[PDB]
């Protein structure tokens, strides 16, 4: 019964509104918007890079997010990061799985 | 009538879905056991490791009588039921089995018997001897034995009632009392039934790829199967290792192989049973 | 006379891209005798050793081996052998090694457990374990890097692979990285890499630092505004 | 044709609470006539040799006898010498076991480490480690006892002492234990002890929880505007 308008996986926000039908009378019935926004609360500035600082500032622009770099890493997306690796002298750069169960092979 | 008479909705706590890990839990891993000595090769379902006691965690103390005792076993039978046939709602594949399992785990845990090395059974083991009076430990064992015999009614109709809340018009199951069977032997039926399904699966890819077309996608497919078996094997070694120890002990286990005990009764689809010979 | 086989670690498939063969012959006396060609399963060799060395820092003999075989070979688990030509030995040594066949491919979970409490209230050194669980076989690869570059191997030390103390056929891998406690306190990023042939991208990362490792606080700025949408 | 004298360590007379010394024959089938006695440079040959082995196609008949002595003599480096005259040389074998001299005593420095943020995401278990390190002898012999009852041998797994990179006369030992994560939700105090001699009293005990790791504070700043 409500209407899903945006929903954007980084910010994680659901802009849905509804409304509650009222009774037999002149209408006052009360409209709303169901958000409910989800923090990380763990997850670092660059989402792309690991070797960053906690992230304390979330700023959520719900304008904006209608139509910068993304707070909570999405499920069906891949967000990978290369790491050097040595076994000697040499020195090989491999591309790394930084969440897993979204880029396991299927 | 085969059904349940209407039973009083009681508040229940929420409990963590069964698929909310990613790995949808892990048969190899083992947590805690009474011995891994006298009962070694025994396997341990996510299904036991996901068993939401929070209900009776909270008021595990404060329970003063045998009628909040049986209360409090039908609040939390009534959060598993909920739990188990909504992650097989997504599923879409029968919960009976699921139930019943639980439903004797649980049982389990209330004799003390069950094959774990909580904490939390131990408690439940003090408060429910505390409930009917302490007496030496083979005697209160028998005593909790009986209690759990005579009050099974009313948990097990708690179950039937979490399960009519969506089945609805067709008629209810009958009991078919395993209870007397022991924790490790339903562990390894269940066991068999979740390794004989996905045998079925992998078995059905490798025919469709390899049998009618060597490419390099059958190749991978016969990969993924060898990998499994590599993986599964250790597990039915351990298994098969335990009930030839524990073998002798009662009628129905009598026959001789492990395989044709799990094929013969029950909970297995008479596929394969990974023998080494 | 001491002779060790050492076979290739995953770390030698993937990052060297090459599959070499080791059956080093220490602790004895020097001959220069050496010409040892791996034996595959039938008779024939593929490569032979090179740079013997003929000094040691006992004064005495020091063997490497070297080869170079092809990785489907060790996916079929062929069993390979060194025989050692070298005179000292009036009969050959065989050392028969191969890649185990039957093993289960668990992928191992990087877990980081950030140092004590107790132990940063000393203020001179902490202490990071790297703790690995659940893969088989025992083969396992572990790094340590700093903010993207890597350490020296003598930062961090790495224990031999055990059993699992529960767990059937699983193993589990013990890494510690000591550094000043004044670093933790900057906030560097300390990361853990490990290598294994059973995860899906072969390598798997994790990040820990002071902030996210069992943090003393939770300081966050929740603003929000355009309330009124559109 | 050697007798093997194995020393008792320190985990040995932790946890049996008393001193074995033992004298194990290596490469020798059984014969009769057996004379092993336990000898300090006095001479003190007054104790019973129990248990005696049967022969094994390997040739380790061990020929086991327990010497039951005080716990500091052995510690005051009392030098016991293992003497076995069998019929196969009539000369004693002399095979002699000490503790170790002039090795320094540093007190371990044990820290507990409760199980990671990433244990209990999954919900599967807890897997506590018990880190002990600082120790320049490598004596290590560590339980984990919960509520008192120490718990079963084969929850946790207590790694062999490593070198330590930094520290060159310094060893160190990890011990983790796998238990499940709901009883780690329930709250329950997990004790690790590590046994060593350079300790002031040979036992140290850490208590790990549900909450010894966790956020003291927390500073929440809802900031609502209708202007951009
Ligand atoms: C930090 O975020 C920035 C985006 O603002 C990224 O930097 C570049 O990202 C692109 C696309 O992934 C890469 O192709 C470039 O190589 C990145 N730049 C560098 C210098 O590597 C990236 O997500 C983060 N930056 C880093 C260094 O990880
Ligand atoms: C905590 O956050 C506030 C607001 O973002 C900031 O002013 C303050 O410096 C922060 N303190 C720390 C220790 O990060
Ligand atoms: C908590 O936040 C306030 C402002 O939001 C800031 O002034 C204060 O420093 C923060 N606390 C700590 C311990 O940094």
């Amino acid at each position: 019964e409500r209407i899903v308008l945006v929903d954007n996986k980084c910010k994680c926000a659901r802009i849905t509104s509804r409304i509650i039908r009222s009774s037999e009378d002149p209408n006052e019935d009360i409209v709303e918007r169901n958000i409910r926004i989800i923090v990380p609360l763990n997850n670092r500035e660059n989402i792309s890079d690991p070797t960053s600082p906690l992230r304390t500032r979330f700023v959520y622009h719900l304008s904006d997010l209608c139509k910068e770099t993304c707070y909570t890493y999405d499920r069906n997306k891949c967000y990978t990061a290369v790491v050097p690796l040595v076994y000697g002298g040499e020195t090989k750069m491999v591309e790394t799985a930084l969440t897993p169960d979204a880029c396991y092979p299927d | 009538p085969d059904e349940n008479f209407c039973k009083g909705i009681k508040n229940v706590l929420s409990c963590p879905p069964k698929n909310s890990t990613g790995r949808n839990g892990d048969w190899i891993s083992v947590a805690v056991k009474e011995s891994s000595t006298t009962n070694k090769g025994v396997l341990v379902p996510p299904r036991r490791k996901k068993l939401c006691l929070r209900n009776i965690n909270q008021v595990w103390h404060r329970i003063k009588d045998e009628k909040n005792f049986k209360e409090e076993f039908v609040k939390v039978a009534l959060g598993e039921s909920n739990a188990l046939m909504k992650h097989y709602k997504e599923k879409n594949l029968n919960a009976l089995t699921a139930i019943k399992y639980g439903f004797s785990d649980m049982g389990d845990i209330i004799k003390g018997t069950d094959l774990i090395d909580y904490q939390i059974t131990k408690n439940i083991n003090r408060a429910l001897d505390k409930i009917l009076g302490n007496e030496t430990s083979n005697d209160k064992i028998k005593k909790r034995v009986d209690w759990w015999e005579a009050n099974k009614s009313a948990f097990w109709d708690a179950f039937m009632c979490g399960y009519k809340v969506h089945i609805g018009n067709k008629p209810c199951p009958e009991h078919d009392n395993m209870d007397r069977i022991p924790q490790y032997l339903r562990w390894f039926r269940e066991w068999g039934t979740y390794v004989c399904s996905e045998y079925k699966n992998k078995f059905e890819n490798v025919i469709e790829l390899c049998n009618v077309r060597k490419e390099d996608k059958c190749k991978g497919a016969l990969k993924h199967y060898e990998e499994w078996v590599n993986r599964r094997r250790p597990e039915w070694k351990g298994q098969c290792d335990k009930f030839e120890k524990e073998k002798s002990k009662y009628e129905d286990t009598k026959s001789r192989t492990a395989e044709i005990y799990l094929k013969e009764i029950c909970s297995e689809c008479d596929c394969k049973y990974k023998d080494l010979d | 006379i001491r002779v060790f086989a050492i076979p290739p670690s995953f770390a030698s498939i993937f990052l060297t891209k090459s599959t070499k063969l080791t059956c080093l012959v220490t602790d004895l006396t020097t001959y220069d005798s050496v010409t040892i060609s791996w034996t595959r399963q039938n008779g024939e060799a593929v490569k032979t050793h090179t740079n013997i060395s003929e000094s040691h820092p006992n004064a005495t003999f020091s063997a490497v081996g070297e080869a170079s075989i092809c990785e489907d070979d060790w996916n079929s688990g062929e069993r390979f052998t060194c025989t050692v030509t070298h005179t000292d030995l009036p009969s050959p040594l065989k050392q028969t090694i191969s890649r185990p066949k039957g093993v289960a491919l668990h992928r191992p979970d990087v877990y980081l457990l950030p140092p004590a409490r107790e132990q940063l209230n000393l203020r001179e050194s902490a202490t990071i374990t790297c703790l690995v669980t659940g893969f088989s076989p025992a083969d396992v690869f572990v790094q340590w890097m700093q903010r993207g570059q890597p350490l020296s191997p003598e930062k961090y030390v790495t224990s031999a692979p055990m059993p699992e103390p529960q767990a059937p056929g699983r193993y589990f891998a013990h890494s510690i990285l000591t550094v000043s406690e004044e670093e933790w306190n900057t906030g560097e990023t300390y990361t853990c890499v490990v290598a294994h042939e059973a995860l899906p991208n072969r390598v798997t990362e994790r990040t820990v630092d002071k902030s996210t490792g069992k943090p003393t606080l939770y300081n966050v700025s929740l603003v929000m505004s355009d309330t009124a949408g559109t």
